[PDB]
């Protein structure tokens, strides 16, 4: 996991395209007719984990090793859904919590433009001003979304910093990134938020919610995954 | 109707892309718009017909 057969070249709001497959583990979540709402993380070849707030159902498709949602010929898997597990305490008036687990009907078949990111240790701590990448087909303007898949480098801030902004509505399921010139927007949600340990892109936010307009200037919120890998390990070894 | 038909759509903080309707009082119809996933307002319905037999006429 956390390894891409494709390399990325680094250097979505003021984000930038990214190289097709090096960010092999995200998905596209899709309804019945190919619609675009959501982004998620491949895990491994079974589980998708992306925000509970994008509302997945069994209804909906995981699409896997896509770039240009707008080329019909490109080669992607359209995996159906079995199962959705949303966490029970996902609240949705403060918004903490936010992440849903996929299991998919029929295994994703990995290769060179299909893989894992990998998942951080309850107990991992990624510091403060540490460069991570998100990326996703999310607005580039706050319209409709990028064909194709777009990606940026910004900040973890501390929750010191982010709360000299949001405040209270902070909570400890989430962490802030951004306010440095780039913005998650709608369509990223549920997307990843990836820094290396050991090397390896690890998996510390998932896209949640943010600045109403994208402001890039504005702390962009992300559900912590470390506070919530627990729940992940448990709902994945009960089934 | 319910004053709720009357407010404009409302996307909300949270970033997916949702489909969702509204009633448009100055068109007399539901429209879609792109929902965030969180936080919703009252006009904001999963289909038209919820919408219409909602907000209709108002």
């Amino acid at each position: 996991c956390g390894v891409p057969a494709i390399q990325p070249v680094l250097s979505i709001v003021n984000g930038e395209e990214a190289v097709p497959g090096s960010w092999p583990w995200q998905v596209s979540l899709q309804d019945k007719t190919g619609f675009h709402f959501c982004g998620g993380s491949l895990i491994n070849e079974n589980w998708v984990v992306t925000a509970a707030h994008c509302g997945v159902t069994t209804s909906d498709v995981v699409v896997a090793g896509e770039f240009d949602q707008g080329s019909s010929s490109e080669k992607i898997q359209k995996l159906k859904i079995a199962k959705v597990f949303k966490n029970s305490k996902y609240n949705s008036l403060t918004i903490n919590n936010d992440i849903t687990l996929l299991k998919l009907s029929t295994a994703a078949s990995f290769s060179q433009t299909v893989s894992a990111v990998c998942l951080p240790s309850a107990s991992d701590d990624f510091a403060a001003g540490t460069t991570c990448v998100t990326t996703g087909w999310g607005l580039t303007r706050y319209a409709n979304t990028p064909d194709r898949l777009q990606q940026a480098s910004l900040p973890l801030l501390s929750n010191t910093n982010c709360k000299k902004y949001w405040g209270t509505k902070i909570k400890d399921a989430m962490i802030c990134a951004g306010a440095s010139g780039v913005s998650s927007c709608m369509g990223d949600s549920g997307g990843p938020l990836v820094c290396k340990k050991n090397g390896a892109w690890t998996l510390v936010g998932i896209v949640s919610w943010g600045s109403s307009t994208c402001s890039t200037s504005t702390p962009g919120v992300y559900a912590r995954v470390t506070a919530l890998v627990n729940w992940v390990q448990q709902t994945l070894a009960a089934n | 109707r319910p004053d709720f038909c009357l407010e404009p759509p409302y996307t909300g903080p949270c970033t997916a892309r949702i489909i969702r309707y509204f009633y448009n009082a100055k068109a007399g119809l539901c429209q879609t718009f792109v929902y965030g996933g969180c936080r919703a307002k009252r006009n904001n319905f999963k289909s038209a017909e919820d919408c219409l037999r909602t907000c209709g006429g108002a």
